[PDB]
């Protein structure tokens, strides 16, 4: 059923799985009208579909045209997400389709389950983990491609860059969730940490900086300090 | 006026006849039920004094033969049987009617409760849900599982209700996933009514038979079928106006007749709150909602 800290290691076994996060599918900018009412304007969004083992991210860009003339957008967003994940599974070769898809929000279960009726042998699971995938739009290259898109588009990334050459997927996922949690709790400080030292660059084909192993330790320590900090700043401790 | 005579009453039993019941003592001189209204299906049912486990009973229509009850001491229940010799049957029934060994089906003249609870139920459809073709009457008990339940184990002893599943390909047209899941009109009107049931009368009949198996036998899978058929209508934006009016009347008498003390197990909180307050037809069941609120406000 639900994925939590007891079966956390299942994420890195050899059964193909995908996380699906829908937080950034429907995104708006609430503003005042001339009559002094309030109105939203939509902006491009994305579905965050991630293989936690390999790091393959299928970033489906949601172009604002997909909302035109539509009612109840927040509900539509869930079905839109489900349709696009389903279209994605169907595009994949059989030996590449997931055996499980884990949704990060329980409201996605039914939409996805319905769109996946053709795939009875693929389990749709929730999770109790409070994963920080909403902060994916705090990654500059991802945010950039989303905002520039002029039509629906799928863009493939590895969110681990080359890290699996040196570390395990368990450790790569941990680093990733720590980076994202930091970006979610204090984007400014987090970005300062990552980019403070001009000599550490982001390769054209990567999302994060080229940190030596020792530098990743320093960085990881700085992100944990920031998360404890903001937790204190928040709760006063 | 027809009669289900009884050979004897060797074991103490609460006997139910449609919505009535009466206690018979062990070896009491009891020989059946007379004055049973012609024109409806009926159900005679049993709950043994010693072992209240297994309520069980028979669905029958007196126009379809002469039926009686004899206790079988090997299988340990009151069995319905069909006496074929109609002259022996008049003689047997007349003997017991003369000795006043029978109770009278106690219909009050103003009382349309059974007609309203069985309006669309027909024996021929009962017999296709309960498959036992060498008998004209149909046996049901507390424990019999439904075809759908056995999917999720003896096929011969199943209730073959129409399978309804809101997350199935039958229910969800390819390319209409959101539309059909949030508005089941397609499933109701095309798949179920036009496709499977043929008309709303067959659909209401099955729904009413499910409720009665739930109330009289505590058959859990029937209660599932009853609620599922209610939810499918309530969850349909587009329902013929006559079907809606009738549903309101159908449900009203089901809720009216339900024992107050069994509401905790026979009513599904989620289905009722959704049907009365959230669904498309939230405004289309005035009588059902008035009675539910006055009688079972706790559930809501
Ligand atoms: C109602 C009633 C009708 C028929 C029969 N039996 S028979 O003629 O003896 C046939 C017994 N198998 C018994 C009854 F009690």
């Amino acid at each position: 059923g639900a994925m939590n800290s007891s079966n956390y290691a299942e994420l890195f076994n050899n059964d193909i799985k995908l996380f699906v996060d829908d937080t950034n599918v429907y995104r708006v900018t609430v503003h005042k009208t001339f009559e002094g009412n309030v109105a939203t304007k939509a902006i491009n969004g994305c579905i965050f579909t991630l293989n936690p083992k390999t790091g393959h991210l299928f970033l489906k860009i949601i172009h604002t045209s997909v909302w035109a003339g539509q009612k109840r957008l927040s509900q539509l967003a869930k079905w839109k997400t489900a349709e696009e994940v389903s279209a994605l599974v169907r595009s994949l070769p059989k030996e590449e389709q997931p055996k499980q898809i884990i949704v990060t929000r329980k409201a996605m279960l039914d939409p996805l389950e319905v769109h996946m009726l053709d795939f009875p042998n693929i389990a749709i699971r929730p999770t109790e983990l409070r994963l920080p995938f909403s902060a994916a739009m705090s990654i500059d290259k991802l945010s950039d491609v989303v905002m520039k898109a002029t039509e629906p588009q799928m863009v493939l990334f590895n969110i681990y860059d080359d890290w699996l050459d040196r570390i395990s997927s368990y450790t790569a996922f941990s680093r990733l969730t720590l980076l994202l949690r930091a970006l979610k709790t204090n984007e400014e400080s987090a970005k300062m940490i990552l980019l403070s030292d001009p000599t550490i660059t982001i390769k054209s084909y990567h999302l994060w900086p080229s940190f030596t192993d020792e530098q990743w330790i320093t960085i990881e320590s700085q992100m944990r300090d920031l998360i404890l900090t903001e937790y204190g700043r928040k709760y006063n401790v | 006026m027809n009669t289900v005579p009884f050979t004897s009453a060797p074991i103490e039993v609460t006997i139910g006849i449609d919505q009535y019941s009466f206690n018979v003592k062990e070896n009491q001189p009891f020989h059946g039920i007379k004055d049973i209204p012609i024109g409806h299906v009926h159900v005679i049912h049993f709950q043994h004094a010693d072992n209240s486990s297994m309520r069980y009973g028979y669905w029958f229509d007196c126009r379809m033969g002469n039926f009686y009850i004899q206790y079988d001491p090997k299988d340990g229940l009151y069995k319905m049987m069909e006496e074929r010799d109609g002259a022996k049957f008049e003689n047997i029934v007349h003997n017991f009617k003369e000795r006043q060994m029978m109770v009278s089906y106690p219909k009050i003249d103003e009382d349309d409760t059974w007609y309203n609870l069985t309006e669309f139920v027909q024996m021929d459809k009962i017999r296709k849900i309960v498959r036992k073709d060498e008998n004209q009457f149909s046996y049901v008990d507390s424990s019999m599982t439904t075809v759908q339940e056995n999917e999720l184990s003896d096929p011969a002893h199943s209730l073959n209700y129409t399978v309804i599943n809101f997350k199935s390909r039958e229910a969800i047209r390819p390319g209409h996933e959101m539309e059909d899941f949030l508005d089941k009109s397609y499933y109701l009107n095309t798949v179920m009514l036009q496709g499977i049931f043929k008309n709303s009368s067959n659909y209401f009949g099955e729904l009413q038979f499910a409720f009665l198996n739930a109330m009289f036998f505590g058959n859990y899978g029937s209660s599932l079928q009853w609620h599922a058929m209610i939810e499918l209508i309530c969850s349909s934006a587009t329902v013929p106006k006559h079907m809606l009016d009738k549903l309101d009347e159908i449900l009203y008498y089901q809720i009216k007749t339900l024992p107050e003390q069994y509401s905790d197990i026979l009513l599904n909180e989620r289905v009722w709150n959704i049907c009365l307050y959230s669904s498309f037809q939230k405004n289309s069941l005035h009588n059902t909602e008035k009675i539910m609120e006055n009688k079972y406000p706790e559930l809501l």
